[PDB]
């Protein structure tokens, strides 16, 4: 019975968090480009202060 | 006296003997049920895990 109880509440969260992680990809495609806008901006500090 | 005893005695013993062995098989299936569910559950852990 606790088993039973135990997969029929993880079956329910599983599909909840599947809805959540459709609405984020159509969101990140340009990601190839972060290490190098810190690094950047970083620099563009240094040089100021 | 001490035949109707032993008759006694017979009867508790097949009783008992019977019993035994027909448990001892629904324990083992159980146990064999029960982790095929426990592994099942193993697995949607770490994918929630993994989502999250």
């Amino acid at each position: 019975q606790l088993l039973i109880k135990q997969i029929r509440d993880m079956r329910s969260e599983h599909v909840a968090l599947q809805n959540q992680q459709k609405l984020a990809e159509k969101v990140d495609r340009k990601i190839s480009d972060k290490d190098e806008n810190i690094q950047k901006t970083r620099c563009m500090w240094n040089t100021i202060m | 006296m001490v035949e109707m005893i032993e008759s006694q005695t017979l009867l508790l013993t097949y009783l008992t003997i019977k019993m035994q062995k027909n448990l001892f098989r629904l324990e083992e299936k159980a146990e064999r049920n029960l982790l095929l569910v426990n592994d099942q559950k193993d697995q949607l852990q770490e994918t929630i895990h993994m989502m999250k």
